[PDB]
Formats: C-alpha cells, structure tokens, sequence
C-alpha cells in the first residue's frame, strides 16, 4: 500500500507478479481538495520553453519567480514551495543570502538547505506553526526529495 | 471533380475552362466556361461554404523564410494574431491600430507567422529603417543578409522584414507600381506569394488601386491608423486587400498607469466685426483663412495655451496651413515646425520641448503625419476643422498624448481641443467628428462659452486691431 | 436582560491588510460600520455594562475610547476612526496589557472580556505572548477573536486558553451574525 494507488499497473510491473487487488477504505468528496497547474495567462507569456530550464534565466525570472510572488503575496497563508533541486531554489528566491545580485524574489521566506540538523529542522516547524507566512511547511523553500517530506 | 481543371490569365481577368460550375457567378457570359476579375480570387468563402476546392498546378517549388524566433506584443495585438490563425484568408485582410503603439512589430510578426515569400509595401524609407530596427531579432546572420530594395539598388533574400519597396510611380525606378507584373503571386506569375502593406489607406487611390487590382494576390495583410481620407473610400479596401479583422484598442482598456484618459472637446467660438462680411462674400480658398484667424477664436486658443502653461503642461498646437501656422505662432512667440525647418533646428526645438521646463508650447504643420516621430505632450489644440480625415485627428491625438504624473489612473490627465468658428462651413465637420470619436470610445464634449475670457489680457482688444488683421488676410 | 454587569474591551486590527476590498468598500469600512451596529445592540441587551476601544496599527496600540457605560462615546469613536484608516502591522501584546490593566481593577461578579477583529497573521511585539496568556486565564480575562479568512496558531490558542472563542468570518452577513452572538450575556 501507498495511500492512493488506483491505476494499479506499476506495482504488478515492478513485481512481475499479480497480487489480489482491493480498495479498503471509504473516501470523502473531491471538493475538500483542489490540485492546480500554472503556465501563463496571455499570449506574450513565452518564457517557459524549458529546453534548458537549468540555464533559462528569463524563464526563472518570469512566471517561475514572478507567479510564486504573486500567489504567495495574494494567498497570504502558510505555504511551502517545493523545488526540483537546491540550485533552482537558490536562483528563484534572492533571500537574505543570494547566489547572485541578479535574482527575482523579494519577500520574507525561510530556507531548508543541506546539513539540515534534527534540532534545527524543528525550530523552522515551530516558526511555521506559530505565526506568520514563514517556517518549515510555511513560506519556505525546500527540495521535494529532502527531509521536509517526513512532515510533522 | 477538379482533378483536371485549367485556370488562366487575360490582361486583368481569370478564365476557367471545362468548369465545375462554381457558386456565386454568371454562366455562359460569352462562351461555355466561367470568367472573373483577378481581384475576385479573395472570395474563397463562397466556394468554402459550398464545400468546393482548387489546386495550384502552376506552382514553383523553391525555398522560403523560416524566422523561428518570437517576441511579445500588446494584449489586444496578441489576441489579434491569435484571431488571424483562427479566421484564415477566406475571412481576413486588414488590422487598424495607431502609428505609435507597435504597428511595425505586427508586420514582422504577421510575415514570420504566415511564412511565405514576401513583398513589403511601405510609404517612406524612414519607416523601412524603423522596421529594420524592429526586425533585428529575426534577421538571418544579423547584418549580412538584410538589404533595401528601391530606386537606387536591390540585393539579398531579406531586409526590412522581407523585401520592402515603395508604392511610388514617378518612372521605371519607383518600386512596386512599376514591377507589378514581374514577381509576386504564387498561383500565376508565381515567384512570391505574400503581401504586407504598411499605411494601407495609401493604396485604394484611383491610380494606385491598379497595383492590387492587376493580380490574383493570394495572401494580403494591411496595417493602418488613418484608414481613409475625408471622402471615405473604405468599401473598396474589403475587395482590394480583404475584410477588417480588427479595430478598437480603446484607452478605456489601458488606464491605471498605462497610457492616458483624454478629455476630448470641440470649442464653438463666435464671430467678430467685419470677418463674416467678408466670409459670406468670398467663395474662394482664402475663406478658409477668415474662419481660422477669427480673433474671438484666436483669443480662445491664446486663453487655452495660458491656462495649460500656468499648470506647466506640454502642448502641441496643430495648424493645417503654413500661413496660419506662422500668423498664430509668431504672435504667440512659440517655436514652429514645418517642411522648410531643417533637421538640426527641428531636433533642437523638439529636445527643448521634451526636456526643457521653459519650452512647453510648439506649433506644427501637416508634416507630423506619415512617418514622423512626433514628441510626447499632454495637450493638443487644433486651430481648425481641416480636410485631412477625422480618423487622422484620432491617430494624431493617440500618438502624441500621455498622462501627466501623479494623476496616471484618473478619468482624464491629457486634453484635446478643436476650435470651430460659429456660422461657417467649418461647423459641418462636427456631427461626423463627434460620432466618430464616441464610437472610438472617447469622452467628448462641446464648449460653447468662456466668460473668463472677459477677465484677462488677450489679443485683439479693439476693432482697430481686428481691422489691421482683416486688411492683411484679405490681400 | 438584567442580572450582572459586563466590562468588554473591543480591539480592532488597523494594519495595512484591513484596507483590502475583499469585504465591502474595504475591510476597515465594513468592520467599523457593523461594530457601530453591535455597540448599540449590546448596550440595549446589556443596560448595566461598560466598553473600552483599542486599535493595533503602524506596529503600536492606541486608545480610541476610554472604559465607560455610555454607548454614544463608542459609536462616535468608530465614526472618527474611519477617516484615519489603517496602515502597518499589529501590536497585540501591548493591547492585551492595557486591556489587562483596566480589567484587573473590576470587581468580583462582573465579566472580564476582550473582543478582537483580526485580519493579520502574526504581531510585531517582542515580549513573550505565552506568559501574558497564562496571566489572562489567572486574572479571568476572556479573549475572543473574529478572524478574516485566517487560522494562524498563536491567536487561536490565545483565544481557546483564555476561554474558547476563535471564529472565522467570510462575509458582511457572517460578521453581523458573529457580533450578534457576542451581544448575548453570560450566566449569573
């Protein structure tokens, strides 16, 4: 089991065996959840080709940095921004500690970088649960692979 | 079934042998076959509705432009290219937008999207040079394949867009009128296929119309702000280029920190001793001068300059006639710009007007329209109703006027004025002007009195002064 | 209704977030206008009672009305506040300390109450707010929060620990229902 697994196929694919299948909980309406996607709104919003997303500065600066700032400033709640790597995370949020002078988010968020420490992790989750946008799981950046995935 | 269907050319007509009996035309007009004007090819909807089709067996298979890069246009312009993908040649052919908001970019994008061997028609070499400056992102190997193609030389696959030329017909070395049978057209005389026209109103004139009429011309696009002169030829342009895909771009959709809200006004001015004797008695081209120079109207124009200079607004005053221009401007001791002013002196006056807080009013003649970088201001006064086109008043207003600071999102922050002499042929232009501007979305009003003109120093304070001008004007 | 006497300190969020157009004209205008309607209905339901009015704005606390039994001062103060609006961020700890200082004085059988309208997410105060919440519960000063679209945990604990009234408001109809709930007296 893995919580969800309804399309079923991947587990029998990985096993090379065909388990007995069964769904064995009563679920709740779809309406308590909402699962958005973002890419742009007008026809001039061309900076997201992602032929080299790891190198496309204009694309990082445009809806990748700018939509995050619009969504976070408008939707003022505790929100965690997951990234594919540290290097992306570092480029997207200028933060207090910037990788360059030329980076495109200015807003109070908290970091979650390597050498995470078990005690230091909790400090950031204490901050996010208590108040304000920022903390661990709050307006903070973390790579999706990293420890924040354990949760609280 | 059309798998064998011949189609040909005779002097300005297409004749169709052993036909499929296509909709919407006369039959056996003078032989068993169908015969139309070349220019009728544009009506691809009449067969498309029927479910009929055709083949270009006359084709030539050589190479074409790619221009893979893209750029970002204004929000309605992007909507306007998106529509053109939607509609296709059966239901496309002109776009209308101001001469100061991105028309060059629509032409280079319109050619980069349509992507065919293209001939670009323009009014002026300066506008070719502005296109070139726009087009540098899609230019092949930056500066080693762009060339001009007009009365002095021709070279290379591309240039200001693709090959650009001028409308002109002075002799064999003009540009488009002289060459109109050699190249263009993918379907017959089949070297090229796509036509892009900048300043499109320029072509439907009686001699010029023939450049467009004497071909099948597959794809055609036109771009303009003036669209027509006072006599409205525009029904012809639907046939000649194609139907109008867009018109609007209202300032109502771009207020809060974006362009301007303009309060438009017309000003009715009364008529002072001796000037109507003479207006009523004279039927000749001089009578235009008694209505424009009417001192009660001059005093409104002076009062209006004083009111906006006291607030340090920037003002361009338009005068349709070099006599009128100099008689107003020398009296009000404001610089003027016209044909015979040199470039050196124009660029000094215009740099002074834009940067110097001491130089806040200038006077300009018809030379601002058609390829000219008119400067920014916040106030526009026209001394007369003219005969250039109600639509050119709106192009000129739109390209010149912007919001004054602080107030960048208010109901109005820029001002347009047109001065009219009561009890003259100058009044006739108003019911059209008024209907045109309000249909273009503008707030427009009529001002009929100024009892604060009776509270300050202004010109023409006596009959004797007015008589001194009346004798000069009559001569 | 008669039986006992109430002391209530009305606390309003005058931060920059209160300017926003989400709740009629803007939150500041809609909240003060309904709060004027509440004062007259609470004083009509509770003839022997008192109220005092405090705001948090521009990272400080300010006294809009002193603690008194005449409704007229409080509707006149809510009228006078609308013109000067909202900017900046809360100061909740300093507002609970001035409210505490007035409420501690009051005698044995009267209620101690704080009503807060909250459109922020934290507060600017350095002082340890948990020590002050412990002290509210010892003093018997009850604190209620009506929040706008917001559940930020220190405020919610602070209203639960002091007595059990953290409520969320999503419309002008819902805010009138919430204030009218507070008009209701306590048991005696």
């Amino acid at each position: 089991t893995s919580g969800t697994l309804s399309p079923l196929d991947i587990y029998p694919k990985i096993l090379d065996f065909h388990p007995v299948t069964m769904a064995t909980f009563t679920m709740t309406l779809a309406r308590v959840c909402l699962c958005p996607m973002i890419i742009g709104r007008g026809n001039d919003q061309v900076a997201i080709s992602s032929k080299f997303e790891t190198r496309e500065d204009i694309a990082v600066i445009r809806n990748y940095g700018n939509l995050l700032l619009e969504m976070s400033a408008v939707v003022p709640d505790g929100i965690v921004a997951f990234f594919t790597s540290y290097q992306y995370m570092e480029s997207t949020v200028a933060s207090w500690y910037e990788q360059g002078i030329l980076e495109n988010i200015q807003r109070n968020k908290l970091l979650f970088i390597e050498t995470q420490d078990g005690a230091e992790t909790s400090v950031a989750l204490e901050k996010y649960q208590e108040a304000c946008e920022n903390g661990r799981g709050a307006i903070l950046l973390s790579v999706a692979r990293g420890k924040v995935s354990e949760g609280i | 079934i059309p798998m064998d269907l011949f189609d040909f050319y005779e002097q300005m007509d297409k004749d169709e042998e052993e036909e499929e009996e296509t909709q919407t035309v006369s039959f056996e007009v003078k032989q068993e076959m169908i015969e139309e004007l070349q220019k009728r090819c544009i009506h691809l909807e009449y067969p498309l509705l029927a479910e009929y089709d055709f083949r270009n067996d006359s084709v030539n298979p050589d190479i074409n432009i790619d221009l893979k890069p893209t750029a970002v246009l204004r929000p309605y312009q992007e909507k306007s290219l998106r529509k053109m993908f939607g509609n296709g040649r059966a239901r496309s052919g002109v776009i209308v937008l101001p001469c100061g908001a991105g028309k060059s970019l629509v032409g280079v994008t319109a050619a980069c999207t349509v992507r065919k061997r293209c001939l670009v028609l323009g009014n002026s070499a300066v506008s070719v040079e502005q296109w070139k400056a726009q087009f540098k992102m899609w230019s092949t190997i930056d500066d080693s394949q762009i060339c001009r193609f007009t009365s002095d030389a021709k070279d290379k696959p591309i240039g200001c867009s693709v090959a650009i030329s001028t409308y002109s017909m002075l002799g064999h070395t003009t540009k488009r009128s002289w060459e109109a049978e050699r190249v263009m057209e993918w379907l017959k005389t089949q070297e090229w296929g796509l036509m892009i026209l900048d300043e499109v109103h320029t072509i439907p004139a009686k001699m010029f119309r023939r450049v467009l009429t004497i071909v099948q011309a597959h794809c055609k696009l036109g771009l303009t702000a003036t669209l027509v002169r006072e006599d409205d030829k525009i029904v012809d342009l639907n046939f000649l280029i194609g139907p109008k895909l867009y018109e609007a771009n209202w300032m109502e959709l771009q207020n809060n920190g974006y362009i301007a809200k303009v309060q438009c006004a017309e000003v009715w001015c009364p008529m002072s001793p001796e000037f109507y004797r003479e207006y009523v008695a004279i039927k000749t081209k001089k009578r235009i001068l008694l209505y424009t120079m009417n001192p009660n109207k001059f005093r409104a124009c002076q009062f209006l300059i004083k009111f906006h200079e006291r607030r340090n607004d920037k003002i361009i005053v338009f005068a349709d006639n070099v006599f009128a221009l100099k008689e107003y401007a020398i009296r009000l001791n404001k610089p003027y710009i016209y044909g015979p002013t040199s470039q050196g002196e124009r660029m000094q006056i215009l740099q002074n007007f834009k940067h110097n807080p001491k130089i806040n009013t200038i006077f300009i003649s018809k030379v601002g329209d058609t390829s000219f970088d008119l400067p920014e201001a916040n106030v526009l006064i026209q001394i007369s109703s003219h005969g250039g086109s109600r639509r050119q008043e709106a192009q000129r207003l739109g390209r010149v006027l912007r919001a004054k600071k602080g107030m960048v999102a208010e109901e109005y922050n820029a001002f347009f004025y047109s001065l009219v002499s009561q009890d003259t042929q100058e009044m006739a232009y108003s019911t059209k002007r008024q209907r045109f501007l309000v249909d273009q979305g503008y707030s427009f009003k009529v001002i009929t009195k100024l009892a604060g003109m009776e509270e300050e120093d202004l010109a023409f304070s006596t009959k004797e002064e007015q008589q001194q001008l009346l004798q000069k004007v009559l001569a | 209704r008669l039986g006992m006497m109430r002391h209530l300190y009305v606390v309003v969020d005058g931060s920059r977030t209160m300017e926003d157009q989400d709740l009629k004209p803007n939150r500041l205008t809609c909240t003060l206008k309904l709060l004027e309607y509440f004062v007259e209905e609470y004083f009509d339901q509770n003839p022997i009672s008192q109220i005092g009015i405090i705001v948090t704005k521009s990272k400080r606390a300010e006294k809009l009305t002193e603690l008194s039994g005449n409704p007229r001062k409080h509707i006149t103060s809510l009228k006078k506040a609308v013109d000067m609006t909202c900017h900046g961020e809360p100061s909740l700890y300093n507002s609970l300390s001035i409210a505490m200082q007035t409420l501690k004085h009051m005698p044995g059988h009267t209620s101690r109450e704080v009503l807060i309208i909250f459109s922020s997410l934290t507060t600017c105060d350095p002082s340890n707010i948990y020590d002050l919440i412990k002290t509210l519960k010892a003093a018997k000063i009850r604190v209620s929060v009506i929040g706008l679209s917001a559940e930020v945990r220190v405020c919610t604990v602070l209203a639960r620990e002091t007595g059990g009234t953290y409520h969320v408001i999503l419309d002008e109809s819902h805010y009138k229902e919430l204030l009218t709930h507070h008009v209701s007296p306590p048991p005696a």
